[PDB]
């Protein structure tokens, strides 16, 4: 109710930006896509300056996630297509560490929240790796049925992990026993696409059906079903903060929905076959960084 | 008759070749075009890449995930594949799946061309060169960091004849025909050669040879490969994996001779992602480096830290060879050409999808006989 808009803040034009992250300090943001390069901008400059990047590390791979790390300001994890996961430090444009254990595409990399040297890791070899960024060997390693294309570390503890994997099911698996899941979150018509948490208690996925969903990990129950969008094929993009989801669409625009109302509170057009392929909330404050096929970033702000 | 090959290269997931009468075949993988034959589709099989045709092509090079092409006839300079960045040369970020004629080099007589990751040099017949791609580590050797979509030259070397070049994924090193050995660009493992872990934006001359004139020289991706006028492999750079072939992991930042070849005069040399290969005079191919996918061609999945003589059928002496990222190509004396490594997209050109550890023939040429798209 508070809002019922977004305002375009800025602009950046290039193509595809397939993840966008801000860091722990939320003054830096940083890109990645098709480009084989990992761009890392200073926020203030793009909403202030009429968007060069302050630093850029460049690959032999295309990414496909992107992960700064919580304590450690400077460091930022990234998945190329080769199931590659490199933690590179933006002061020194090096690459800090290097895993190789994913025998194809790396679709989904995070940092704990709670303990920062953890990384998980999800690739296409059906394959979730947990590595410590003291050693080169992942420190767990869960083998499951299908295609992984997220993971994601539960913000109040790197002990549990939410898999959102190919086999139209989100594993929430407690790192400490490995065996079974110690939930399996049903009800998503097609692959999984997206993973965030709103809270401890609280997760949002994102399916290859139109479809967002909470649930309450705490439980094994849903809560909320979300649509309104469109993802059919595409990554299209999921972002959460504590009260608002927000994903893209193949009609090249970004809905916002509320956690307590199944219909957008709103969306916000681009303005071709274009959609949108990142998203991401500048922490808890409303304004949000969005990016399409076309490479164009669009800085978006809630507002009534 | 059958048609025997001139050249062979290969690229990140994909290999070409040039074959007689001028007809380029490529295969492999071709999801980003730079198979060009006007379609993403892989190419497990050589595949005629009939764009090219009466272009009188006398030379062709793989990149990353972009092949070129020149016509000394014609005098012209084809590009497809991975084009942004201006490493394409046609003044725009282009990507198109079928060859394209870089205009900004047309007419200018060019003695080589090399295809670093995302960038490619030229040099001409007159010992100059000429660079274009992205500059973000200087390997473009233009003096500072911006990139350039038109050739370029390299005033660094103003009145200094380049014999040949090598470009690999952020850094280059020339070679003058005077013997001398220059390195630039991504230096931050040793690459270059120049006795510290800093990446230039100039050409520098490298100092630690002991005197030593230099032939050529051959760019891995954190390794260089260099060959003396009359002696052997002078190797530097990133060593995790043994790529340098000094029997150790031990990393060198400026030309360490490769001892245990010492005794044998190598004629060519190459480097791939993480290994290396090197052809004597006397036409054995000793690898050594990355053997995780089998691309030494030792018959093992063992990485080789040391040269070892990759063995081929009948004993064919080998008179080319070419190695890609994951994968290695070789054409013998008896125009045979054998293909190992990684193969899970095809580039080894034998129609199957599987990884193969030692020479195998590739009978469709030797004469015996999208993104962001959610899984399912």
């Amino acid at each position: 109710t508070r809002y019922s808009r977004l305002r375009v803040i800025a602009e950046i034009r290039h193509n595809i930006v397939s993840s966008i992250e801000f860091d722990r300090d939320d003054e830096l943001f940083a890109t990645a896509g098709v480009s084989r390069c990992i761009k890392v901008f200073d926020f203030s400059s793009v909403v202030n300056e009429p968007q060069c990047p302050i630093v850029e590390m460049s690959t032999r791979s295309k990414l496909s996630c992107l992960s700064w790390n919580k304590h450690e300001k400077n460091h930022i994890a990234s998945s190329d297509y080769e199931g590659i996961v490199t933690v590179w430090d933006v002061t020194t444009r090096q690459s800090l560490m290097e895993y190789e254990e994913h025998e194809k595409r790396a679709w989904s990399v995070d940092f704990s929240r709670t303990e920062p040297s953890m990384l998980v890791s999800g690739s296409d070899d059906c394959k979730v790796k947990v590595w410590c960024t003291r050693q080169e060997a992942s420190v767990i390693n869960i083998d499951m049925k299908a295609n992984i294309c997220c993971v994601k570390y539960n913000p109040g503890s790197s002990n549990y992990i939410a898999v959102g994997s190919a086999d139209h099911h989100i594993h929430y698996y407690d790192l400490r026993n490995i065996s079974q899941p110690l939930h399996v979150f049903s009800g998503h018509k097609k692959a999984v696409s997206y993973v965030k948490f709103l809270s401890n208690n609280e997760l949002a996925s994102a399916s290859t059906d139109s479809t967002l969903r909470l649930w309450d990990v705490k439980d094994n129950l849903p809560v909320r079903t979300f649509r309104g969008h469109t993802n059919e094929k595409n990554f299209v993009g999921l972002t959460v903060n504590s009260e608002y989801l927000a994903c893209g669409s193949e009609t090249n625009e970004v809905y916002v929905y509320h956690k307590e109302i199944t219909r957008p509170v709103t969306s916000h057009r681009f303005g071709g076959s274009y959609f949108i392929s990142a998203v991401c909330w500048k922490s808890d404050s409303p304004t949000m960084l969005t990016a399409n096929s076309q490479g164009t970033i669009k800085v978006l702000v809630l507002a009534a | 008759p059958p048609r025997k090959v001139l050249i062979i290269s290969a690229g990140a997931s994909h290999s070409v070749a040039l074959l007689s009468g001028d007809i380029v075949c490529s295969w492999g993988r071709g999801e980003d075009g730079q198979l060009g034959h006007g379609d993403a589709e892989d190419r497990p099989s050589p595949t005629q890449l009939s764009a090219l045709d009466g272009h009188q092509i006398v030379s062709v090079t793989c990149g990353a995930d972009h092949t070129v092409a020149y016509s000394q006839s014609g005098m012209e300079v084809y590009s497809w594949g991975w084009g942004d960045f201006g490493r394409l040369g046609h003044g725009n970020s282009s990507d198109l799946f079928t060859p394209l004629p870089i205009k900004a080099l047309h007419g200018i007589r060019i003695k080589q061309i090399a295809c670093g990751d995302s960038h490619c040099l030229a040099v001409t017949m007159e010992g100059e060169v000429q660079s274009w791609g992205r500059n973000q580590n200087g390997q473009l050797g233009l003096g500072d960091t911006e990139d350039s979509l038109v050739p370029q030259k390299i005033q660094a070397f103003e009145g200094i004849r380049i014999k040949m070049v090598a470009a690999g994924a952020e850094h280059t090193a020339a070679v003058t025909e005077d013997g001398d050995l220059y390195g630039w660009g991504w230096g931050r493992y040793g690459n270059l050669g120049l006795g510290d872990r800093t990446d230039r934006l100039v050409p520098e001359r490298v100092t630690s040879t002991g005197g030593e004139k230099m032939s050529m020289v051959a760019c891995g991706w954190r390794h260089t490969i260099s060959v003396s006028y009359s002696g052997a492999l002078y190797t530097y750079g990133w060593s995790k994996y043994g790529q340098l072939g000094h029997g150790d992991l031990e990393d060198h930042l400026i030309p360490h001779k490769l001892e245990a070849l010492s005794n044998s005069f190598i004629s060519q040399i190459s480097g791939g992602w993480r290994h290396t290969m090197a052809l004597t005079s006397d036409g054995k191919l000793y690898g050594w480096g990355w053997n995780k996918f089998g691309q030494v061609g030792v018959g093992n999945n063992l990485d080789q830290c040391s040269p070892v003589q990759v063995r081929f059928p009948d004993d064919q002496k080998v008179v080319q060879v070419s190695c890609g990222w994951r994968h290695t190509l070789a054409v013998t004396e008896r125009n045979n050409v054998f293909a190992w490594g990684r193969g899970t997209n095809g580039q080894l050109g034998i129609g199957e999808s599987v990884d193969r550890n030692f020479p195998k023939i590739i009978e469709a040429l030797s004469v015996d006989g999208r993104y962001a798209v959610v899984p399912d």
